[PDB]
């Protein structure tokens, strides 16, 4: 599973999310990836979001609409609603992965609850910030 | 204006990793959030640059989607992407695609020329071969690496 | 304890319709919610009092749903199901099945005997047919009814 | 498109969804029926939901989980969320049908914005109540 999230200069929001799917996996399944509010999320007014991580909890949790719905409808921060779903409610579905997120005024979230996340963030015109563990 | 992109998240150990191992990954994630970071500076809308970045994962084969793909149980590959415009909020997904290089590509094509969100499999692939994307063979996403996880996983 | 059912939410005009034909679909929807409340008052789950409702929407060639099927640009049948429990908050679905005479039943089996969600195709046919469900030909779908629309929206 | 929303006598709620898809549809295109959220939604702390309508509409607006994201977080009752959703959001994005939502109080919704909605309700023990046409 692969993902980026955007803001642009004219304010717009965008999510994409890709995948193999997971090894040995049952052939015609289908996990969070092609499944808005799932695997992806994106709506100008709220946050861009990609997920990644044990696809049936993703889908039953509905993690990428999730953020959107906390911070909107929940007036959490981009951080509490990604500590919310990420931290506590998907541990406790027995789920383990993360997201990366952008919200309308531009702060990022990059939670996770794994060992690792392959990650990669930055402004236009500064240099990026990566990471692998934390 | 600002770009995030992950290439997987789960149990990547350190005791099994070497630094030059790490730094393979940090690179091609450096590298690929820099070439987001320069499109949104020139201009380049927030879908474009998704776009790109996540073509980009695919193509490298570090990274599960596109080249790279883990298998399925039959040895085979089933690829799943979706998009998500944040101004219009369209959005398009392909799931278990095999016969299309860039699966993003594919679900941008179905949230743009198509009234639907979603499609799968042959429909899904015949819908943008229809549009001029290349047929190609299942092989090409294929990795010894991958393929020794899954002989590990049997 | 309360049950809901629906037939379809659309282009219901009352002027192309008479009273005998509205009450053909009256008494199909009265008998199925009935058999629903009479589960729910003698104890039954919500689970299996909407497994047994959607599977007689199915069966009741009225509704766009199992027999009844409304047909593809191709003349075939392709039926979606979900199940989803309140207590438990696991689903199952199957999209895009067409070998399977209750496709609800399916989702259910996805639900309880697969670490998956969703199903698609042959693969979810496949599923089913492993866990003893029984293969019917797309025919059983088919009413005149259904292929006149499609005639008429061809 | 078919559905079903249940609560029972021990307060468990579930939702369950089946459809045909659309006369003359593409081959392989997925509408809300099978995806979670979308079609169907059921959550003992909240609400049972199930959507029938535009699919490209009701999956991009999340309707049956946005039912109970609405009740949950935005503190709306049932009836609040239904009209939110089915009287306003989707409308505005273009898409037409309705839902049939049963919340943890076994309070009941048939929302619907179009010219009718083939469905029906009961109590447990008690005498349904069908109907086609609006109201
Ligand atoms: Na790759
Ligand atoms: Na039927």
């Amino acid at each position: 599973t692969v993902g980026a999230v955007a803001l642009d200069l004219d304010g717009n929001l965008a999510a994409a999310t890709s995948t193999g799917g997971m090894t040995n996996k049952l052939p015609c399944s289908v996990g969070l990836v092609p499944l808005v509010g799932a695997g992806c999320y994106a709506n100008n007014a709220s946050v861009a979001v990609s997920c990644t991580g044990t696809g049936e909890v993703f889908i039953r949790a509905l993690a990428a609409y999730d953020i959107a719905a906390l911070m909107d409808y929940g007036g959490l921060s981009l951080a509490e609603a990604c500590e919310r779903v990420v931290m506590e409610k998907l541990p406790a579905l027995g789920g383990s992965g993360g997201l990366i997120a952008i919200d309308h005024e531009g702060n990022v979230a990059l939670p996770f609850n794994t060992e690792g996340m392959y990650r990669a963030w930055g402004y236009a015109g500064d240099t990026p910030t990566t990471g692998i563990y934390r | 204006a600002v770009i995030a992109i992950h290439g997987g998240a789960g149990a990547i150990s350190r005791a099994q990793m070497s630094l030059q191992q790490e730094l393979r990954y940090i690179e091609a994630l450096s590298a690929i959030v820099e070439t987001g970071q320069k499109m949104l500076e020139a201009g380049e809308s927030a879908l474009d640059v998704v776009t790109e970045a996540v073509r980009l994962l695919e193509e490298c084969p570090l990274f599960n989607a596109g080249i790279g793909a883990v298998f399925t149980r039959d040895e085979t590959h089933e690829l799943d992407a979706c998009v998500m415009d944040g101004n219009t909020l369209k959005a398009g997904a392909v799931a278990g695609v095999s016969h299309l290089r860039n699966p993003v590509l594919a679900a941008r094509l179905v949230m743009e020329q198509s009234p639907h969100v979603m499609m799968i499999g042959e429909g899904a692939e015949n819908f943008a071969f229809a549009r001029g994307m290349e047929r190609v063979s299942p092989e090409i996403f294929s990795t010894s690496l991958r393929y020794e996880q899954l002989l590990a996983a049997r």
